[PDB]
């Protein structure tokens, strides 16, 4: 089965467009279908073996434009198919999936900065709102472990955050959970094992390089190994047992390198490089095209 | 410039 690592959107001089795919057994990529829109600080998913891109905002030269989209990319045709949108645009949004239901979080819309959260249904093609979080987040990470929500860290309007909460479905309700040993907005969330990691981001004084991860069991967050670069607004997946972080900015320059993260030596390492630096990009892996 | 992006604004 040949599973690739499918990066969409991003930014660099103005938001882009781009779809490619990353196959880890080979060390190829391959440019696909391009989006309908350009968009930076989306998220991305997949459900059912196809790619879906969320939220995010086009900022381009003429202007700043939200997007409350949800598009469909089919590896099967290589084409993009809108889906219903969301309530509300949702720019720096956290996407997290639970039983094949997508779950938009947080995310701006101009100045304000949204605390609502919204799930869709594939098959129905439609969104409904469910709890807010606790407390507005922007540029927020989200992960899904054992059928629960976690909505990490991000910015509330005012000040950054090292809080994280947590969503129960059953009860349609959100906990606080212990916060983070490092605030941060704009860092990659994912689960691996038993624990939601929450890597890079930005403290408020500089693009972070630490990692660090909260055992749902322990209810502990401890750092791990640090990324070789310090990066804010990347990309993160998890493919095989591994976490791959993609681009992001490191306060110089947006960068094109392609991190893993192997849990058993707890080491980082340089795997490849996106064809052309970028941040703010939509992560997620499906089956290859064709 | 924002910081946590990159982008220009």
């Amino acid at each position: 089965v040949g599973r690739l690592i499918y990066t969409a959107g991003g930014y660099f001089r103005q938001s882009l467009s781009y779809l490619e795919a990353y196959n880890p057994s080979n060390g190829s990529w391959l440019r696909l279908a391009d989006l309908q829109v350009p968009r930076s600080g989306l998220a991305g998913c997949v459900v059912g073996g196809l790619l879906y891109a969320v939220g995010g905002r086009n900022n381009s030269p003429d202007g700043n434009t939200d997007s409350s989209a949800l598009d469909c990319y089919n590896p099967m045709t290589n084409q993009w198919s809108p889906c219903a949108s969301m309530s509300v645009p949702r720019n720096r949004i956290g996407v997290g999936v639970i039983d094949g239901h997508i779950y938009a979080v947080g995310g701006s819309h101009g100045c304000i900065h949204h605390s609502s959260v919204e799930r869709y249904e594939p098959e129905r093609d439609e969104w409904h709102l469910v709890a807010p979080m606790l407390t507005r987040r922007i540029g927020v990470g989200v992960a899904v472990l054992n059928r629960l929500l976690y909505a990490v860290g991000g910015f509330d309007g005012t000040n950054r955050l090292n809080s994280a909460e947590c969503y129960y479905p059953e009860r349609n309700e959100w906990r606080m959970i212990t916060p983070m040993n490092t605030i941060r907005s704009g860092a990659g969330v994912c689960v691996l094992h038993n624990c939601i990691y929450a890597a890079g981001g930005y403290d408020g004084q500089d693009q972070l390089n630490s990692v660090e991860r909260y055992d749902v069991e322990t209810e502990t967050w401890t750092f791990v190994a640090p990324m070789r670069h310090h990066r804010s607004a990347l990309g993160i997946t998890v493919h095989q047992g591994k976490i791959y972080v993609l681009g992001g900015y490191d306060g110089h320059t947006f960068l094109d390198s392609v991190e893993c993260y192997d849990p058993d030596s707890d080491t980082w390492s340089e795997v490849t490089r996106m064809t052309s630096g970028r941040s703010g990009v939509g992560v997620a892996v499906t089956m290859e095209p064709c | 410039l924002d910081e946590e992006t990159g982008e220009f604004l």
